[PDB]
């Protein structure tokens, strides 16, 4: 295919995915369903007026003049009667209607005065606007805008724009509809279909467009389906006017009276290209992966199990560090990326900027532990490391960092997290509010979102504190009075009356909701779901072995639990999130550690491994390191440790 | 190939998915057969008290009628996963254990 | 968030900073004169609100709580599984669109997915206006879910099926699949709620969660409170929330009740509840007293719990629950309703098998529930008629591809623990044995997984009735000849059931000559009596081995001698070759340094008890003690505690 056709298809597909696609439907689509055309009615009017018709003399002006003369002379009732006689028929819908609706258009603007596009609209809810009083009484936010007066209210000639007089006074008669159509055209992406290049409506649209500036508006697309291939000069002239033309005759060979599959070729190509990621060379692979990964460079660590959400369920990212193909039908981009990583000879086949992008992606994937594919994986050895001062509990260093003067916004974020960890909830709340205040000028916005979430969590912690303090009964401390002066408490309550955590993510910009999709789970308990379920399952398996006295002789199933535990801990403690203070997280860590310790104790005293197999292999080992001691100390109570000691 | 090996200590057996090319005593030759052991301590019995596990021999997917079980010619062990030779591991594991049948394919717990 | 509605029917104030309208409403509800200070329109509106609140079980405020006991009640035919009633209801002509919605849900529950999809499309077409948009939204959601389920069935029925299920068994045509794929070419459910009119979005906000991939994360995360080991409770809260979710999903006819996520949630909830109850019972026994608590677990199990466990649990999950959460101390509640449910299950199985109208889509859903219910029916006491019907349906009409002969015997033996065998059940088992005997008449052989065959049925019959004789089997073997060997073998496996004359006539077709004949005959047939000549044959074998001085033969005769099945002094002349034989023959002079403890893992209850009764006892106790001290083995400890202590 031509490069420009590919670019147009890519832009249309991206706009459709973003939900900013609007379809401008013409009269050829209705003609495909063999609906009566206007020239037949003009012929009938000529026959009724003069007596005999003439095929040779029918110009563009005549098509509008003749019905006006008929209306002026014969009257009004004859016009309505003829319209009823010729237009009352009912016709079946067209496959093109279904193909149009299959592209998920935000709005459909049509100059047709029919019901086919309405009847074909399957199970989709569109608010039909065909008059003036219907603009204000719209029920939904999706408009089916019939510009030229549908026949819903009747078959009279006053409800439709047909004659020359109606065309002349169109702006005066329909200001609201014209303004709404112009706004929709100026905002969304417009794709014309079923229109001849010389049509009156397109000429009026281009005349209006010529008044605008040279940057403000996007270029609408135009699907042209005529028997003859387009000429070079005409294409250039119309592209200079603001239209980007996709010709259908150059996409498929056909005879001259062919119209259904001329439309169908382009429509099916557009529909199929939605799932088709246009990638053929390594440079496209690198560019696509960089585009989908780069927003996450702000976050220090990304847990592997969430990557499947980043890649829209295209690949299974397992905890051990392997990658598996799950639902991919394209050119296996991750496999090609791994092949490029393993061999340095092909690294010279990319341009300089793409080489640097590949280097950055390689560093990012190396940091997060993603190693290689599934079958190629060999002796993968994985270590654990957390680079947060809060996790290690080095309080003096955090205090010194708080005293030291900050130079950026990330230092303020870390200082707020350390202040919250140190119990200074008032100062931490104030500093979080300051961060939200000063984050107006940004480039990503993740800091703003995380700061708002942290502030809300600190609000909850303060409220629950106040509650327990006053409720407990001043037994601890003298009067048990927190540093929460009633003025401070009051201010907090006033500032957080209407804050709704459920709609926080929905109110963020579109780019944020498209790039940082994984962060959506941070506002509720969903981010602990995918782990918890798994844990339960594994428990019901592991104990099922311990009852039967079965000793495995390979890789145990506790590795999954340990790796998911450490991934969650690292992700929460390295991005400075307050969710580490929740009760649910503590319970999850407690259950994981208890299961690991029980399994280790069961495997410690085997029966026949030494007597026999031990000559071949003996891998049974659970070493309690520093991190295990820290987790057991922090997330366990005395009763739980006593139960573990008893067992 | 050893990753799927399992030890069942309730009956002192090994679960391994392998095929046995056993040669029955007195020149009788058998193709890739295997064994299945079932553990049942509550079965109603008469004079055959000396049993808690019942051992069946499956050949070509059909149960072999036992007439005189004295096969001690070992077997060319074939790991049906990707056709490995694991005969030496089998002969070692067998000498290490005093049980009659040291390796089976599937164990059913009827407890 | 102006109020908190607790699961027990109480309301508390949470964030209401204005007028307490709900408290005033309750005050109006309690009084009658205060109720009458309203206009007619307000009076009828109050009556409707009162009816709705009483229907949804909102009782009063927290302060005015009185005699708060809650019982669940689900009013859906689909939940109780009255299949014939819904089949009849589908035929009757509908009046409104709600009846069409209910018919579509029932069709989906019955496995007729094509008809359900068509009916959902019809409902979507008809209902677009103007205040019933809830029906339109729910129909869209259900249609998408049925599309997903059809795609997944296709996925696990083109592969991992076909002859492995029995036949290629194309569930649906290829025209329907093509139309389905075309109609949902790019359907997106995430934007479905946002496309509705703004009045629907404002009013029916609470339905938004139905358009999400996951909607049960809150409860699954909350299930952690049942694992706390620190000494309304969490048990009641979790159970009531579970009942609420089930009632909402089943009474509104939603097809999400058939997905894996819901089943997993139910399994996790029930298993954790039972684990917590058992742990609390154990702790109370440990601290309070041996029997002061009563040793009766506080988890009363009712009809709905049994239904949920039957429907949402696999066999392995029930086995794990039995192993870790000992159930025999959990008493079941309403038994008549459970018996009626089991009888209905049996009748449905009978209808499905007999009518030959097997619905391949419905079979996969129904057979797991039937298997789980029949497996779990061991702990329920059943009347004679229900037990007879269940046994008939299980033995005869249950498909073989899912329950072989051994699993059927396991189920039957489970069913007899709490009920025992009356005459009718013995007659049914005798009829089954006669049918099998006729079937053996050939290129036919029984296939079993656990290693149990038709002999065990006769063994159980003799266990429950020592003086039972099968007249029909006697007539069958009286006409028997020497041509059909397998029939003679099968009747040999059922030797004690036959009559004396039939026994004498049957003995003519097989006699023992060599040691192989003796061992084989006692092994499969019954030669319980040890005649002196057979003993002489064994002595010849032992002499042959002695002069000749490797599988197991000698230990068998040693154990037989130790059990006093053989009485002779020649056995003492064969001491020295096999250590096990010497141990079983001469215990006083046996060198215990050669004893290995693994031998104790191959003996049954009776042999172990007889060994415990012989004094040998102290050396075995020492060996077991050392084995337990060195390696923590559960089998050795269990044996030592059960038999030697």
């Amino acid at each position: 295919l031509d490069n420009n056709v590919v670019e147009c298809i890519k832009e249309i597909t991206e706009s459709s995915r973003n939900g900013k696609l609007v379809f401008f439907v013409g009269a050829g689509v209705s003609t495909l369903s063999d609906y009566p055309q206007w020239w037949r009615l003009v012929d009938k009017y000529h026959e009724e007026l003069y007596g005999s018709p003439k095929k040779g003399n029918y110009s563009s002006d005549e098509y509008l003049r003749i019905p006006q003369i008929f209306y002026n002379v014969k009257g009004e009732m004859a016009f309505d009667g003829i319209l009823k006689d010729f237009f009352q028929v009912d016709k079946p819908t067209n496959p093109i209607h279904d193909k149009i609706l299959a592209m998920n258009p935000a709005h459909v603007i049509t100059t047709n005065y029919d019901n086919l596009i309405d009847t074909a609209c399957r199970g989709k809810y569109f608010s039909v606007i065909s008059a003036e009083e219907d603009v204000a009484n719209a029920t939904s936010s999706r408009y089916l805008l019939k510009v030229h007066g549908d026949f819903r209210k009747g078959f009279k000639g006053e409800n439709v724009v047909l004659k020359e007089d109606d065309y002349l006074n169109y702006d005066q008669n329909y200001p609201l509809i014209s303004n709404l159509m112009k706004t929709i055209i100026a905002t969304h992406t417009i794709v014309f279909i079923g229109y001849g290049l010389g049509d009156y409506n397109i000429n009026m649209l281009l005349n209006w467009v010529r008044k605008l500036q040279k940057d403000s508006f996007h270029k609408p697309f135009f699907i042209r389906t005529d028997p003859s291939p387009i000429e070079n000069e005409t294409l250039i002239y119309y592209e200079n006017k603001g239209l980007r033309i996709i010709d259908a005759a150059s996409l498929i060979d056909s005879n001259e009276y062919d119209y259904l599959e001329r439309y169908s070729a382009v429509m099916d190509l557009l529909i199929e290209s939605q799932e088709n990621k246009f990638i053929t060379k390594d440079d496209e692979v690198i560019d696509y992966i960089y585009g989908k990964i780069s927003p996450l460079f702000a976050l220090q660590y990304i847990r592997k199990i969430d990557l499947k959400h980043v890649f829209e369920y295209d690949y299974h990212f397992e905890v051990n560090g392997t990658v598996v193909r799950h639902k991919n039908k394209g050119f296996g981009y991750m496999e090609r990326f791994f092949e490029l990583k393993e061999s340095c000879d092909e690294r010279s086949k990319l341009s300089k900027k793409q080489y640097e992008r590949f280097n950055a992606l390689f560093n990012f994937f190396e940091k997060n532990g993603v190693i290689c594919m599934a079958k190629d994986a060999g002796t993968l050895n994985t270590s654990i490391e957390i680079n947060s001062l809060a996790y290690h509990g080095k309080y003096d260093v955090m205090k010194k960092f708080i005293e030291e003067q900050s130079v950026s916004i990330e230092d303020d974020y870390k200082k707020a997290f350390f202040l919250a960890c140190l119990g200074r909830w008032e100062e931490s709340y104030d500093l979080y509010s300051n961060i939200i205040l000063n984050s107006i000028d940004e480039s990503n916005g993740c800091v703003y979102y995380l700061s708002q979430i942290n502030r809300y969590r600190i609000y909850q912690s303060i409220t629950q504190a106040v509650t327990q303090f006053n409720g407990l009964g001043l037994l601890t401390f003298g009067r048990h009075y927190k540093p929460f002066t009633d003025e401070f408490l009051a201010r907090i309550e006033r500032e957080m009356t209407n804050f709704n955590i459920d709609d926080l993510f929905n109110g963020m910009p579109f780019e944020f909701q498209k790039k940082y999709k994984i962060l959506e789970f941070l506002s509720d308990n969903q981010f602990l779901y995918d782990d918890t379920v798994k844990l339960f399952e594994l428990t019901n398996k592991v104990r099922s072995e311990m009852s039967e006295g079965s000793y495995s002789f390979g890789m145990s199933s506790d590795i999954v639990v340990l790796l998911r535990l450490y991934d969650n801990l690292r992700f929460l403690y390295e991005n400075c999130l307050w969710s580490v203070s929740f009760h649910e997280f503590h319970q999850y860590i407690r259950n994981s550690m208890s299961l690991l310790i029980e399994k280790a104790e069961y495997e410690r005293t085997r029966d026949i491994d030494e007597l026999g197999f031990s000559f071949f292999g003996k891998k049974s080992g659970f070493f309690m390191e520093y991190y295990d001691f820290v987790n057991i100390s922090r997330h366990f109570k005395i009763d739980d440790i006593k139960n573990l000691e008893r067992s | 190939a050893t990753h799927d090996l399992v030890y069942h200590s309730k009956i002192n057996t090994f679960v391994w998915d392998v095929e046995f090319d056993i040669v029955l005593s007195d020149s009788k030759e058998l193709n890739k057969c295997y064994f299945v052991k079932c553990f049942n301590p509550y079965r109603i019995n008469g004079k055959c008290d000396f049993a808690v596990s019942s051992i069946d021999i499956f050949s070509e997917g059909k149960r072999l009628l036992i007439e005189n079980e004295f096969n001690f010619k070992i077997t060319k062990a074939v790991h049906v996963a990707t056709s490995k030779d694991v005969t030496e591991i089998v002969l070692h594991l067998s000498e290490r254990i005093s049980s009659p049948f040291p390796i089976v394919k599937e164990v059913v717990y009827l407890d | 968030y102006d109020y908190h509605f607790e699961v027990n029917g109480t309301v508390v104030r949470h964030k209401n900073k204005g007028f307490g309208y709900m408290e005033r409403f309750f005050e109006l509800k309690e009084s009658c004169d205060e109720r009458s200070k309203l206009s007619k329109k307000q009076y009828e509106r109050f009556n409707a609100l009162f009816n709705f609140f009483e229907k949804n079980g909102v009782i009063c405020m927290a302060k005015d709580a009185g005699t708060l006991n809650t019982s669940i009640e689900i009013n859906s035919l689909a939940y109780h599984g009255k299949y014939d009633v819904m089949k009849k209801f589908i035929e009757e002509q509908s009046v409104s669109i709600e009846d069409d919605y209910k018919k579509a849900f029932f069709l989906a529950c019955l496995g007729r997915w094509e008809e359900s999809y068509d009916l959902y499309s019809n409902i979507i077409l008809n209902s677009i206006d103007e205040s019933n948009g809830c029906v339109y939204y729910l129909s869209q959601i259900n249609r998408y879910r049925i599309y997903q389920s059809i795609t997944q069935a296709v996925t696990q029925f083109n592969g991992l099926g076909l002859l492995t299920f029995g036949r290629h068994y194309k569930p649906f045509t290829d025209e329907f699949l093509a139309r389905i794929e075309r109609e949902m070419t790019n359907f997106n459910i995430d934007d479905l709620f946002n496309g509705m009119p703004f009045e629907f979005q404002k009013k029916y906000k609470i339905l938004e969660f139905l358009s999400d991939n996951q909607f049960l994360y809150d409860d699954t995360v909350k299930l952690f409170e049942l694992t706390n080991k620190v000494r309304m409770s969490s048990d009641i809260v979790v159970l009531l929330r579970l009942y609420d979710n089930l009632r909402f999903l089943y009474e509104n006819c939603l097809w999400s009740v058939s997905f894996h996520e819901f089943h997993q949630y139910i399994r996790n909830s029930m298993s954790l509840l039972i684990e917590k109850a058992e742990y609390e019972r154990t702790r109370d026994i440990d601290e309070l007293g041996f029997s002061f608590f009563g040793k009766k677990s506080g988890f009363f199990m009712e009809y709905y719990d049994f239904v949920n466990i039957s429907r949402h649990f696999k066999i392995d999950d029930i086995k794990n629950l039995e192993r870790s959460c000992s159930i025999d101390k959990i008493r079941f509640g309403e038994q008549e309703k459970i018996e009626e449910y089991l009888v209905g299950i049996a009748e449905e199985i009978t209808k499905q098998f007999s009518a030959n109208g097997m619905n391949v889509v419905f079979y996969t859903q129904f057979i797991s529930e039937a298997k789980a219910a029949l497996y779990f029916a061991k702990y329920v006491k059943l009347s004679e008629e229900g037990l007879g019907k269940i046994v008939k349906a299980l033995l005869f009409y249950f498909p073989e591809r899912d329950l072989d002969i051994g699993k059927r015997y396991v189920w039957l033996e489970r069913l007899t623990k709490c009920n025992e065998l009356p005459k009718s059940i013995i007659s049914i088992i005798d009829d089954f044995l006669v049918l099998q005997a006729e079937k053996h008449i050939q290129n036919y052989s029984e296939v079993s997984s656990n290693g149990l065959y038709s002999r065990d049925y006769g063994a159980l019959i003799k266990h429950f009735e020592k003086n039972f004789i099968s007249k029909r089997l006697s007539e069958i073997t009286l006409c028997l000849t020497q041509d059909k060997q397998k029939q003679i073998d099968f009747l040999f496996k059922l030797l004690p059931l036959l009559s004396t004359n039939a026994k004498s006539h049957l003995l003519s077709f097989k006699s023992v000559e060599n040691i192989n004949d003796l061992m084989n005959g006692i092994r499969i047939g019954l030669i319980d009596e040890f005649t002196p000549e057979h003993e002489e044959l064994i002595i010849e074998y032992l002499e042959t081995r002695k002069v000749n001085y490797s599988n197991d033969y000698m230990s068998t005769f040693g154990i037989w001698y130790f059990l006093e099945e053989i009485n002779n002094s020649k056995m003492e002349e064969f001491i020295g070759m096999d250590d096990q034989y010497d141990f079983f023959v001469d215990p006083e002079n046996f060198d215990y340094k050669k004893f290995i403890p693994s031998w104790l893992k191959n003996y049954n209850d009776k042999l172990l008890g007889k060994i415990a009764g012989n004094k040998m006892k102290h050396h075995v106790i020492e060996v077991l003690k050392e084995r337990v001290k060195n390696s923590n083995d559960k089998r050795y400890l269990e044996i030592l505690m059960n038999y030697f202590i």
